[PDB]
């Protein structure tokens, strides 16, 4: 009933990331719900994208 | 447990007798032919370490999860990690007995629990099956575990040093030295010398025949009757 | 019992492809030789009970 | 506790299950610019092919 | 299908892997501009 | 596991020890005659990898719409996908192990939710014909479905690199020496190098056979009779 | 599955080592004797192709109305119509597998309706006779009809081309080589070259006799009694 | 269905290969020992269409009024009609395929109304005898009749044009080089040759014991017990 | 008879192919002569 | 859902019952003349074997 085969066959090596990905599910849903929360710069290109931002934007900062 | 330097000597007096390397003093091995001898020598224990169970030992295995197939191979242990091609170590070694990378046949392996895990075994859940000789598929990594692994092994490696001790039988010396003359006068191609070569092969059989015969080596084996009371059988 | 009885359910004989599933009934055929034996005193009366 | 499923499949499986999660964060991190700060030239070498705008703290 | 959950999360490990690298890399600058909710940013909240 | 490199060196002491090609040191072969030596040692690996089951590997392959002949090939692989040769890629294979186009016989192939299907059974759907032995035929490629294919492996191509390791148990590597000679000794077509053949070849069954004799290979098999509990027999 | 570039290459190091037309290179063969070799590879794929079920194939056979013979060649196919030898193609192949003449033996032949129709069967109307082993002769060639003809198969012609992709079993290969030794060492009338033609023709039965004696081939057959259930037999 | 210019080239590189009218491309026989080379050709069919029932043909014989034995020559035929030596043809071909004197053997002979007539019975009525082996001896010529007379066949015989086609099953040449080689070998009379002629008849017993034992011309014969039906038992 | 379906699909597979390319190829040009029709036009109506 | 006269076939017999109204699609496009825009050469070269008129739009 274990499925473990399957996974050395697969992401063997590779399962390092899979398992810090894993540890790390609060702190990626943690980083997603500030990241909503628009409490930072966001780089735009251009003045013409700077209207295409949400209503919730707080800074920006245009290249050129 | 002689040493190679002395398996040196005693192979320059009896079968080596006649060989070109033979030295001025008769009682060493030039120089030239030591990599020939040498290359002869492990074969030779290989071959006896093979048909005669003369070796048995059992390194355990840590369990590392999302891992089932378990190599039994040096990179992978922990005195002798390979960072280039091993991503972590997993057999355990003390540093005065480190693996040897020396498994020739996987015998019985048991648990960090005491559980006895069937090999080679179809329909058995809690069975390792070894895919190659030298690995080994837990299909079950468990937490905590660990797996002493008794094999058969053949001889640690002679790298060439003249220091390094040999364990064989001293019954089975007059074995070795009739092995590593046939593998020395079949190459030199000659009527003469390939004659001489099939008689020290010969004699290699005969003198393991004989220890088959006497058991000297432990081949004989007896154990208690323990199927008898659990089939019934009162 | 009655599934031994009469060779169905957890008796039934697994039926693989090539093989036989025949079991032959050994309780039925028991029980059938002490049906008979066991009715006939009930029945060999004209009046079943005494008073 | 040793999971009967396999306990790298438990975890793969949770990762699985998780993806939209993940998939609306890479979303925002891809459509969204996004400006990051960096220590040196070594740092700023080593950062992810979504990474537009930066800016090194010397 | 055990295969095609291992192979659906094996075909985005690399996004994986950048997501993750992306989170210990952290290091997004934070517009404050007051002091007050500058000391009331997260212990992880490098650069301002 | 041993490398290439060592192969040359110890073959060049005990076999190949008269050849014309050993270099002045005696401990390697000249650079001329390695394509033949090479050439002889993927011979020599494949004919081992035939008799025993030595290397039992399991390649998954997927099921893409309209195709009902599944070659086992290296071109339809994804790692190694030929564009020029093959339409889609539908075996599935990891970078760290690509798919080496090595399967010598189809043993026991699963699917993707567990039912084992019988190989060439005439009166059986749900079952994967082959016909020819690198291919597989399902006559019915259902939707989501992969199959792990159990198959005999032989060792994977040896290209000329000296740095490729070799998976040989080291108790056969006696008999791959005896069959490299076999190969060399036998095409010299003198009257000298032909009685040489013959003997090396002859040792390279007596060696095979020892291998066979005490289970070096794992070639004895065991199973639970799980039979018997299906016939019925309470 | 090698390419007959690689095949001329494995050809000059094994088996025609000590042969004349061996290049300078000691890798390839001279382009004098390539016919001759080209010649002994072509005969040796057919009788391996012979002995053993290598390659079964099936090639669907239309029925045109008037026609009861139906040989299997390749002038009667689609895509090889040959107007100045067959009236009408009734074969069906497509470009990228056209009809490659090689039927060995017409092993079971079904219909367009699924119905089984017996081969060499003197007392059975619905019975296909092959007059001759390419041919085939059905006694009523029915409306919308056609016959998928399972039959054993040989190896497609080698017309020369050093890009052609040999389809032999990678065990079977030390087969081959010791019949094109045979066929060439056996024509130089030669007394040492005679006796050399006996020993590679010899080995090549004994590779052919391991080969069938572990079922590397596919020669073993198991199939479903189903015959039991129709005898009655409950 | 190969062609006898590829005959030529095939023999001339594996059996005829030290034959002295090999001409100096090696791919070709002289013009000077073809005849002798078709001449054993011929015979080399003939035997290989002797032993094996490799074409089984039948050509219809109309009776004429006043005649009873009916010899199945060509000179008798419709097509190939001689009138210094046939008084009426009575033998039916078709222009495509006309009688090419190829009996051997005549096996089972029906009638233009479907009725089976017994052959070599003598208490048999409506038996046809067959006085020597290419005649046959109707007893009864009745009106409007006719005999569709199956027949082992020999391969029609080959005139010298390099252009006719062989048919012979590819897995059968390695017999007939085999013969052509004894029947050139045999005859110069030199003890060199002498012995290479019966190492060159002795494989071609060989190749057709091999094509005999496998069933590769069709020499198995089964057939529905219709007996059993008609002897009574219900 | 599947032999019939598969051949009858089979001998104008290449009619076939050239409606589906007609079909992405889809560039005919439409005469609108008016605006209105014209911003009427469908998706995938290139050209007018 | 998998059909069980085989997954590939249903779609083969699919086609193969609308042949008819491809039929009608292919006679319309073959006797009608069509005239169809090209973007550049290349596309104008692969052009079906029934067009008969064409317009590079440059």
């Amino acid at each position: 009933r274990s499925n473990d085969p399957l996974v050395d066959k697969v992401i063997g090596n590779a399962y390092a990331v899979v398992r810090a990905v894993y540890c790390n599910l609060g702190n990626l849903k943690l980083l997603y719900d500030f990241l909503n929360t628009y409490g930072m710069v966001l780089g735009v290109k251009s003045e013409a994208e700077l209207k295409k931002l949400n209503k919730l934007a707080k800074y920006a900062r245009v290249y050129g | 447990m002689r040493k190679l330097s002395d398996v040196y000597k005693v192979l320059a007096l009896t079968s080596l007798k006649s060989a070109g390397f033979i030295t001025d003093d008769k009682v060493n091995i030039e120089a030239w032919g030591k990599p020939e001898v040498l290359a002869h020598i492990n074969e030779g224990l290989t071959r006896l370490h093979s048909r005669f169970v003369l070796r048995t030992n059992n390194c355990i295995v840590e369990m590392k999860e999302g891992r089932t197939d378990y190599p039994l191979l040096a990179r992978y242990s922990y005195e002798r990690f390979d960072p280039a091609k091993a991503p972590y170590p997993y057999i355990m070694d003390t540093p005065q007995e480190p693996f040897q990378e020396d498994v020739i046949k996987i015998l019985n392996v048991y648990d960090s629990k005491g559980i006895r895990r069937k090999l080679n075994d179809d329909h058995d859940k809690n069975g390792l099956f070894t895919p190659r000789p030298d690995v080994l598929q837990c299909m079950w990594p468990r937490h905590f575990e660990a797996l002493n692994v008794l094999y058969q092994a053949k001889h640690p490696e002679l790298t060439g040093d003249e220091n390094q001790e040999i364990d064989l039988p001293e019954t089975l010396y007059s074995a070795l030295e009739n092995w590593v003359g046939y593998r020395y006068h079949t190459g030199l191609n000659t009527e003469g010398s390939t004659a001489k070569a099939a008689e020290y092969l010969q004699l290699y059989e005969s003198i393991c025949g004989e220890v088959v015969d006497f058991d000297l080596a432990n081949g004989s084996m007896s154990n208690t009757n323990v199927l008898f009371e659990k089939r019934g059988w009162v | 019992w009655n599934d031994l009885m009469k060779a169905e359910g957890s008796a039934k004989p697994p039926k693989v492809k090539g093989r036989s599933q025949v079991q032959p009934k050994l309780v039925r055929r028991q029980a059938e030789w002490r049906y008979a034996p066991l009715s006939e005193p009930f029945l060999s009366s004209p009046k079943l009970f005494k008073l």
